[PDB]
């Protein structure tokens, strides 16, 4: 309710931005009962859509519509045994700074939504700090994504994106990292280069 | 309101990208564009390029010819 | 119904008090009109704001989001 | 040039949402060389025409229009030694959060923006970090402001202004809170609630 209102969203208009899934199939199942060309076709119209919605420019919220290539990507990497609706769960994704996690976890209570929590760094710790949420109409509709940081988190993710490019992805780098700017240790890219120096340098 | 169309490599920093009306006339444009360029270049729709850091920088182009040009080069 | 093109937030707060009235409203004459009278009769230790979006100004939280220019009126006036 | 294009903005967009002034008296003079009712009854003028532009809502960036209550008491506080350029500067004012601060500074080469750097603190430090541009088109037309902070250093500016700011305080217990916050001491605004309380108790 409340983070929803700070953002400009509702259920009502959650549902009018789900696209209906002409496969004839369930997102319950894995990959593999899926064929790759129909799925990437799909892809395609639902990325046309989204395309010419007038109403997404509107939004006091900000938002991304992945592409065919990426969701092409995606398929190759996840196909056979991952679940449709874990790996399509992004195409129309919006990304917002909440005051606050608690008002995101409020979320949890709504039916058709799902939230991953990822504030604290309870499991598989790469740095990043966040909650993603997932709203799905029904089990052949697209799930809309909503990515949620503090300030404070959004900064160390942005630099760690930076860094994850340039020196390529390390989980235990980034779960380091995380501590050190915890501690007042990282306030810019630079001081980040500074302290992953010392960090390679005592190993 | 509008929108910007940007175009960028999966593996390489940077993007392509254009102020655009979201609509009929835009999303064709995007469509056809991915087909020509391939599934090696990502074609996304964002609302505000401040938002979106992983694409930084930007190279800001001033029509959809000068954006399908500059794309074809990522 | 819910889409009627771009809208601002029009926002009520005393000075020294945390939190705000915020009314979703359409930016032209109508609402700038109800603005400038409402401020009148609240007075200089109301400040009448408008802003693009709530998540962008954490200084006026906690938001108390209205759905009317009637309900926004009595609630910026027990402020 | 790069900063107003991630922004979109421009010179043209500027120019046509500043507003001529029509109190035929300079800006770059002092408050003492102008009447309070005058300047007032004009602020109010221009509040209402900045809450009637739908232009303003279509921009990628997001603004806030300052109240006559606001200008009002700043005509009290800066009068009469203060030059008007100074004080009425952010009627109309943008604010826009990203992951640096290299990018801002180059707009200090355009003609008729001035560049006020609080990335290091103001002069009286009062734990404030950003930086403030402002496109004046002549000394006849109000200024437009555009704020920029990292996100780093919004979340600080947001908590500074819920728990500290207004309330009677020092200047000196802004700069404190500050060096708490860089020490890695202050990751909510509740946490910055109670430094504060120990600060005055033990000040």
């Amino acid at each position: 309710m409340y983070i929803l209102d700070k953002i400009g969203l509702n259920i009502e208009i959650l549902e009018s931005l789900s696209y209906e899934s002409k496969l004839g199939m369930s997102f319950k199942r894995t990959l593999s009962h899926f064929n790759k060309e129909e799925v990437l076709k799909e892809i395609e119209l639902i990325n046309n859509w989204y395309f010419s919605l007038e109403i997404i420019d509107d939004l006091p919220l900000d938002s991304r519509i992945k592409s065919v290539s990426s969701a092409k990507m995606k398929f190759e990497r996840y196909y056979p045994n991952a679940t449709y609706n874990r790996v399509f769960n992004d195409i129309l994704g919006f990304r917002v700074i909440c005051k606050s996690y608690d008002e995101v976890l409020e979320l949890e209570k709504e039916d058709k939504i799902r939230v991953v929590d990822m504030s604290r760094g309870k499991s598989n710790d790469d740095g990043f700090r966040g909650i993603h949420v997932y709203y799905q109409r029904d089990n052949h509709h697209y799930p809309i994504e909503i990515q949620f940081n503090t300030y404070y988190d959004r900064q160390l993710n942005d630099w760690l994106h930076d860094k994850f490019y340039k020196r390529g992805y390390d989980s235990s780098c980034g779960q380091l990292l995380r501590k050190y700017y915890e501690n007042g240790k990282i306030k810019s890219a630079e001081e980040l280069e500074e302290v992953l120096e010392d960090v390679l340098y005592h190993c | 309101a509008m929108c910007y169309i940007i175009a960028k490599r999966f593996k390489k920093s940077g993007c392509v990208a254009l102020k655009a009306k979201r609509g009929k006339e835009l999303a064709d444009f995007a469509t056809d564009l991915q087909k020509k360029l391939g599934y090696d270049i990502q074609i996304v729709a964002i609302t505000r390029p401040t938002a979106y850091g992983e694409y930084e920088p930007y190279k800001f182009v001033n029509s959809f010819e000068e954006f399908s040009i500059e794309a074809s080069r990522l």
